[PDB]
DNA sequence: CACACACTCTCCAATTCTCTAA
DNA sequence: TTAGAGAATTGGAGAGTGTGTTTTTTTTTTTTT
């Protein structure tokens, strides 16, 4: 009988009188009580809710969005209008049927828990099993967790999972069973590597911010590029000696921080990024313009791996995609192995750049491919 | 609704709500219809048959009623008219439309409303003498028109397209007091940048004039 | 709405001053009664007929100009009783939610409009005439036809008198004719007051005693007995001169306060800068206080100069008195004085006996003993005022009335503590009981003063009985130990303190005059060990709570407070109970008062106890810590 | 954040009564016939102590709160201890 | 307590300044008991202000003049307290609409409009102008 | 655009109500 | 008879949403030139 939903009551004088309503609902409960029938609306403001007569005096209903998307009933009466901005469709339909019956007349606690919780240290409060089941947001910090637990993994609705300053050495594959996870932070932990199988989990479509700074990761897995929902990525203070070569597939990426890592040069597909912010300070990139180019010998295998990338599960095909050599270089393509290095200006890819080194210091080396005129330019540079 | 034999006994109401409620409203409606149908001049000629016929000959949408004739023939309507002019003029317009469509059944093709205008009202006032006592009352004044806007279209019954979905908001009446704000869409509750549906909106001619005291009626200097 | 409009039109119409009823008035009125009987719980027909004003426009003219048409008159009387039904009966209670409260306010508004309309003398003249020609017949000659008509007439009068004054128009200033005053004047000119006196004095028509009591209660709703008894021929000059003198007193007080504020602030504008370091005063940190509010403020520096006071939460908000007192119209006051005098001389004993019989037989409504106790308080106070004659109230002077009042007061006390959802209502009922008890205790003193040895004998008898029985002594301590400012008003606290003062005065004089040792299976007694029960912290806490309003208290109330505290301090040596920090703040205000000369007793008592405290403080510095809390037997450890 | 309270355990026995024991060691009362100014000095010192203890409240609000706090374990135990030795 | 007061960031005692101005009022006599004549003129005329010459203050006490010039926002209210204390120590039942304002002035300009500097902020100055 | 004001809503925890033991 | 442990209600901190802003010249006309 009772209905739990957000409510907005609009007195119908307001529009013609030139006055604008609040524009959103308030969490509430509606009760169809009855010698004669009443509607009780109760909110946080009033446990002792407001009655409304409906014995003979419903004006009309609106039902175009009873599927509960951008939804309401917009129940008009003399003189008020009652809107129900979010509910569940089946119970709301039953409630509307009861309302119609009451208007025909002849026949017949809003408790909640917040998104968020915090543990500043386990000794102050352990997580235990007392968490809310549908928790959306939790911080744990300075705790001695060597590995992430089922206590946080089983939470059904997490948007943010933060373990920064904990002592994690390894993280699981089952952390990717969190459907709506958009923020994952492990700043200042002991991670040797990011979880490889986790890349193809629910986080593949959902993760929008990842932080792995102050960890001794030396390299991310090549299938890290599966995390194409990602917008923010923080990797500074690590042992990171390379980005994944397919980083160019992270088309959602806007913020990137990898300062004082061990990067010698950038991936060739780094040119495909369109960041807002890029930080690579103190990464000890290589200075020389030497030309240690890998030669092809023009084999059929290299030619096939090069050319099939332009026309593409099969593990060999996936490996060839990873080794595509940027579609066998952007011009005069021969094979996907003719590799060298050139120098890149970082304002090509970010509108804000931290000066990576001194003396101008707005540039860094990048992997390149040298079919014909590219090799000529490399010889000119050397 | 039973016919009300005495409109004059307000029974404690004021004229505005008394004529706003249904019983006296229907009684006023029938009295004005009967006045238009049966009023005759000193020669016995039915004046309003001639006036409505001329109005329908010339497609003029407006009917001038002499207040002297109304006061002589039907007293209580003249009594209530200056006290609640908006309400009684609305009722008079409805009744005049009924009589006009009785005389000319096809006049709905030319008009959808007949405006009853009042002339020779004895409540004459000088512009310098208007007070708060005259508010919401039918006054009569004299002056020289010193300013005129162009004839401008004004919203009268306005409809709005919803800013996201294809629904159209219901008819809102324009008041002369403030801009009408649509509120929120009852299909989806959005309240964003709504826009007028020009094709489904009803407009009316608007013209704002400024009148002042005639220069021969103002004092020198 | 429209069908009601049709029937209301069918009632008829007024022309100039004559009402022309339609022949179908009977069936239209029956239809109106049917609609009212078939009302919604929102009382929609009540609201609609009140809005249509048919009570003012049709029914009163019909009642006043077609009273010979007996079936129509009876139907109109029944309809008017139905319409004038009070709002608390209409809705059962005060609604807790906005919609029903709006409907309650609508019905109350239309009831106030009916009360405004009913001040016409013609209506009450017709009512008095029809009641008179009915009561002319013998009781045995009456049938249900006439008995029910007497019930409906008296209920109509009761309903019209009961109506609350409009909050809008209750701002009338004293010596002006309020709507209630005009209604009482209508009763006076119609002569229904004499019919009420007849009904009260009649032995045959005793069946209407409860009704007549309720009429008299609602008639004397606003009045005070001593103030009313003081009315007389020469009052106009007295009240005029008093008004002028009080005006000048108010003006002088305001001028004095304005001068003090003008000195507290400087003679420089507020943006005139300047800052000081008060070297001795440590701030909330360890650094010296920096003062910015001007040098003028440092003469009477306090740290709370710029602080916002705190929101008292809803539960802790003190109870406030429900109405201001206003001096009603002089004509109405003279009429009520004459009514009260003649009623006291001719009616009161029989009416009170009849009401007590009704309460004993248990054929009265739930709370009619409240009306009984009201009548005790009002009419015994009026009797003692002016010419006191105990014969006029001898039906009330029995010990059975003391017992009945004590039982009711204890019942209301228990129900106030238990039925918490209307604790204020139980407190008001208990206040009526307390005032009745107070008036009995005052009347025995007046009997002692009076010259008749017979009434002195019976005064001794009743005093012996009351002081012997234990509950009369223990009830004061029971009330003090569970009084709550949150629930009971300061007027109740005033009445409790004054009644306690009078009770202890009588008991002390009684025991001083003669021993009379046995009390309560009896036991010994003495007044000193009785007074030691008033040495609890709660009672003195209540007494200082009343003392905080010494500026607004009556002089007699201030004497009661200071005499009780002087009894506890000087005679029982319990000054350490009253050594308190809040009490010392109140003493600080008393000493700093510009009108301190007007409170010579209070400031002298304050200086006595302060001198005792500072002697103890010089001997022992821990008394400063002892000031901070209320105490039990630290009153002796400090000693 | 740590919103403070005038409760039985934060400050009443920490910056409160132990300091109130010392507040009047250097007081300057002058005895009989001067009770008014002696009380003014007393009220000023008590008000200053209360302000430095809990600065959020006015003095009478502080008094009405601390009188309620007089019923609590810590407060009366400290009161008896101060009565006895230290 | 007034004796504990010092002007903020100034090391000048308000009570000592008040006493110095009181003895100035009591003992300065030679513009050719000077200012008690002005107090009597206030008493009979009913105008709540006292004009005082800063050169007289300087010649009586250089340090008091330096305090007045440097810290007028505190020193001038201190002088108001001093003069009102003297005036109502005398003439005990005379009634005034307001407390007296001390109005120190230099007979001639100390500065001109072009040379006013931020060094002169919250400082007593005298300037000539139209 | 964008940086301050102005206003509403929600959650959190601190106080008071109720029932029990010292 | 006091007061302390557990449950429910109220105060207000703060998170989130929406609104408002940064003398000059040419030409006419009446009266006075
Ligand atoms: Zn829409």
């Amino acid at each position: 009988m009772k209905l739990h939903c957000e409510v907005e009551v609009i007195s119908r004088h307001l529009p013609a009188l030139g006055l604008r309503n609040r524009g959103k609902g308030v969490r509430a409960v509606l009760s169809l009580c009855q010698v004669r029938a009443f509607l009780l609306i109760s909110t946080l403001k009033d446990k002792r809710g407001t009655r409304y007569e409906l014995r003979e005096n419903i004006e009309q209903f609106f039902t175009k969005f009873v599927d509960e998307g951008k939804a309401t009933v917009r129940l008009k009466e003399p003189p008020v209008d009652i809107c129900l901005s979010k509910a569940i469709s089946s119970s709301l339909k039953g409630f509307l049927s009861a309302m119609r019956l009451a208007h025909r007349g002849c026949n017949v606690e809003f408790e909640n828990f917040k998104t968020k919780m915090v543990i500043t240290s386990k000794k102050d409060y352990p997580l235990s099993k007392n968490f809310p089941y549908s928790l959306e947001h939790l911080q744990t910090s300075y705790c001695g967790l060597v590995r992430v637990d089922m206590r946080m993994l089983c939470l059904k609705s997490l948007r943010k999972l933060d373990l920064s300053h904990n002592h994690i050495k390894k993280l699981p594959a089952t952390i990717g069973d969190l459907i709506h996870l958009q923020e994952l932070n492990l700043n200042d932990n002991h991670l040797e590597s990011f979880s490889v199988a986790l890349c193809h989990s629910t986080l593949q479509k959902s993760l929008r911010s990842l932080d792995l700074s102050k960890n001794k990761i030396k390299a991310l897995p090549v299938q890290f590029c599966q995390l194409q929902e990602l917008k923010n990525l923080k990797l500074d203070d690590n042992e990171l000696i390379q980005f994944p070569c397919k980083i160019g597939q992270l088309i959602n990426l806007r913020f990137l921080s990898a300062a004082r890592n061990k990067l010698p040069f950038l991936p060739s597909e780094f040119r495909n990024l369109s960041l807002e912010y890029l930080d690579l300070f103190g990464n000890t990139f290589e200075q020389p313009k030497v030309l240690p180019v890998i030669k092809l010998q023009a084999p059929l295998t290299l030619l096939e791996s090069s050319a099939r990338t332009i026309l593409h599960i099969p593990f060999h095909l996936c490996q060839d995609l990873d080794t595509a050599k940027i579609c066998v270089c952007g011009r005069f393509c021969l094979n996907s192995f003719i590799q060298g290095t050139t120098t890149m200006n970082l304002h090509s890819v970010a509108h804000t750049v931290v000066l990576v080194d001194n003396l101008g210091g707005t540039e860094a080396p990048i992997i390149s491919y040298f079919c014909s005129l590219g090799c000529y330019v490399n010889s000119s540079d050397m | 609704i039973e016919s009300i034999e005495n409109l004059e006994d307000l029974k404690g109401h004021s004229v505005r709500e008394w004529v706003s409620m249904a019983g006296p409203r229907l009684e006023i409606h029938h009295r004005f219809k009967n006045f238009l149908r049966t009023h005759v001049d000193s020669h016995g000629h039915n004046v309003f048959k001639e006036r409505i016929s001329d109005m329908c000959k010339e497609n003029r949408e407006s009917l001038v009623v002499n207040y002297e004739d109304l006061a002589a023939r039907e007293h209580v309507l003249a009594y209530f008219l200056p006290e609640a002019p908006a309400e009684l003029l609305q009722i008079f317009d409805e009744a005049a439309l009924e009589v006009v469509l009785a005389m000319y059944p096809k006049y709905d093709r030319i008009t959808n409303h007949i405006h009853v205008r009042i002339s020779h009202l004895p409540l004459v006032e000088e512009l310098r003498s208007l007070r708060q006592l005259h508010l919401n009352q039918l006054i009569r004044t004299s002056g020289v028109v010193t300013s005129c806007t162009g004839v401008l279209p004004q919203l009268s019954m306005v409809k709005y397209n919803c800013n996201k979905c294809n629904f159209v908001l219901g008819p809102f009446c324009q008041s002369q007091n403030q801009e009408v704000k649509p509120g929120s869409c009852p299909e989806c509750q959005s309240a964003g940048p709504f826009e007028v549906n020009m094709e489904e909106t009803i407009y009316q001619n608007y013209q704002r004039i400024r009148i002042q005291e005639s220069p021969g009626k103002v004092a020198a200097g | 709405n429209c069908e009601l409009l049709a029937t209301c039109s069918a009632l008829g119409y007024l022309e100039g001053d004559t009402y022309h009823k339609e022949p179908d008035c009977l069936e239209s009125v029956k239809d109106l009664i049917r609609y009212l009987r078939h009302e919604d719980e929102t009382r929609d027909v009540r609201q609609q007929l009140g809005a249509a004003q048919i009570l003012q426009s049709d029914l009163l003219p019909i009642l006043t100009q077609h009273h010979q048409d007996k079936p129509l008159f009876d139907a109109v009387i029944r309809l008017m009783v139905n319409l004038t039904q009070p709002a608390l009966l209409c809705f059962g209670n005060l609604p807790k939610e906005p919609s029903f409260r709006h409907h309650f306010l609508q019905v109350l508004t239309y009831l106030q409009a009916y009360k405004e309309a009913f001040a016409s003398e013609k209506a009450f003249g017709v009512l008095s005439e029809t009641l008179y020609e009915l009561l002319q017949l013998g009781w045995e000659e009456r049938q249900e036809e006439d008995n029910l008509l007497i019930e409906r007439i008296l209920l109509l009068v009761r309903n019209i008198l009961h109506v609350p004054a409009d909050l809008d128009q209750e701002k009338k200033i004293d010596d002006d004719a309020s709507a209630h005053d005009q209604l009482l004047w209508a009763i006076h000119l119609s002569g229904l007051d004499d019919l009420l006196l007849f009904l009260a004095s009649s032995s045959a028509e005793e069946q209407w005693s409860l009704h007549v009591l309720e009429i008299v209660s609602l008639m004397f709703r606003d009045q005070n007995p001593e103030q009313l008894a003081g009315v007389g021929q020469g009052r106009l000059a007295q009240e005029r001169s008093a008004d002028f003198a009080e005006l000048e007193v108010l003006r002088q007080r305001e001028m004095a306060e304005k001068k003090t504020r003008a000195l507290q602030r400087g003679n420089r504008h507020s943006r005139f800068g300047g800052s000081y370091i008060v070297q001795g005063l440590k701030s909330i940190g360890e650094r010296d206080l920096i003062f910015h509010k001007g040098l003028h403020n440092l003469r009477n520096y306090s740290s709370d100069l710029g602080k916002q006071p705190k929101k008292v939460p809803k539960r802790r908000q003190a109870a406030r008195e429900l109405s201001i007192q206003r001096r009603s119209a002089l004509n109405v006051r003279l009429f009520l004085r004459d009514f009260c005098s003649e009623f006291l001389e001719n009616c009161y004993n029989r009416l009170m006996g009849s009401v007590k019989d009704h309460l004993l037989r248990e054929k009265a409504q739930q709370h009619d003993e409240t009306y009984y106790m009201w009548a005790l308080a009002f009419f015994m106070a009026f009797n003692r005022a002016a010419s006191f004659r105990p014969g006029l109230v001898s039906e009330t002077l029995s010990v059975r009335t003391f017992h009945f009042i004590e039982q009711n007061l204890t019942n209301y006390y228990e129900m106030m503590l238990t039925d918490r959802k209307e604790a204020a209502s139980w407190a008001r009922r208990m206040h009526l009981a307390l005032k009745a008890y107070q008036e009995l205790l005052a009347t025995v003193n007046e009997m002692d003063i009076s010259p008749d040895e017979a009434v002195r004998e019976s005064s001794r008898i009743i005093k012996n009985n009351i002081f012997y029985v234990m509950e009369y002594r223990e009830l004061f301590l029971a009330l003090f130990r569970k009084f709550d400012e949150r629930c009971q008003p300061r007027s109740f606290l005033r009445d409790l303190v004054e009644t306690t003062h009078l009770f202890l005065k009588m008991l002390e004089r009684f025991c001083r005059s003669r021993g009379n040792l046995v009390v309560q299976s009896e036991k010994e007694f003495n007044f000193l060990d009785y007074l030691k029960r008033f040495a609890c912290s709660t009672v003195v806490r209540a007494y200082v709570l009343l003392l905080r309003s010494y500026q607004q208290n009556s002089a007699h109330t201030n004497h009661c407070i200071v005499k009780m505290l002087h009894r506890l301090a000087h005679d029982l040596k319990m000054e350490a109970l009253l050594f308190q920090l809040s009490v010392f703040c109140l003493f600080n205000r008393l000493l700093s008062d510009p009108a301190a000369g007007a409170y010579k007793e209070l400031v002298t008592f304050a200086k006595y106890i302060l001198g005792k405290f500072f002697a103890l403080a010089a001997v022992n510095q821990k008394a400063f810590v002892e000031l901070l809390f209320w105490k039990n037997t630290a009153v002796v450890r400090e000693m | 954040r740590n919103i403070p309270k005038l409760d039985a355990q934060r400050l009443i026995s920490e910056r409160g009564l132990p300091a109130l024991r010392h507040v009047f060691d250097k007081a300057k009362f002058k005895g009989k016939g001067h009770e008014a100014e002696d009380l003014k000095m007393l009220i000023r010192h008590m008000e200053h102590w209360a302000h430095r203890l809990f600065p959020k409240l006015q003095f009478e609000d502080f008094i009405d709160r601390v009188e309620y706090l007089g019923s609590k374990k810590e407060v009366q135990t400290c009161l008896k201890r101060i009565r006895l030795d230290l | 307590l007034g004796q504990k007061l010092v002007i903020w960031g100034t090391d000048v005692n308000v009570a000592a300044c008040k006493e110095n101005f009181q003895r100035f009022l009591q003992r300065f006599i030679d513009p050719l008991p000077l200012y008690m004549q002005r107090l009597g003129e206030i008493n009979v005329i009913g105008e709540p202000f006292l004009n005082v010459n800063c050169e007289h203050i300087k010649s009586f006490d250089k340090n008091l003049y330096r305090q007045l010039i440097s810290y007028p926002q505190e020193v001038i209210p201190t002088f108001d307290m001093a003069v009102n204390e003297i005036f109502f120590d005398r003439y005990p039942d005379s009634i005034l609409e307001h407390q007296i304002q001390v109005r120190p002035f230099n007979a001639l300009k100390t500065k001109n409009m072009r040379n006013l500097n931020p060094e002169d902020i919250d400082q007593l100055i005298t300037i000539s102008g139209m």
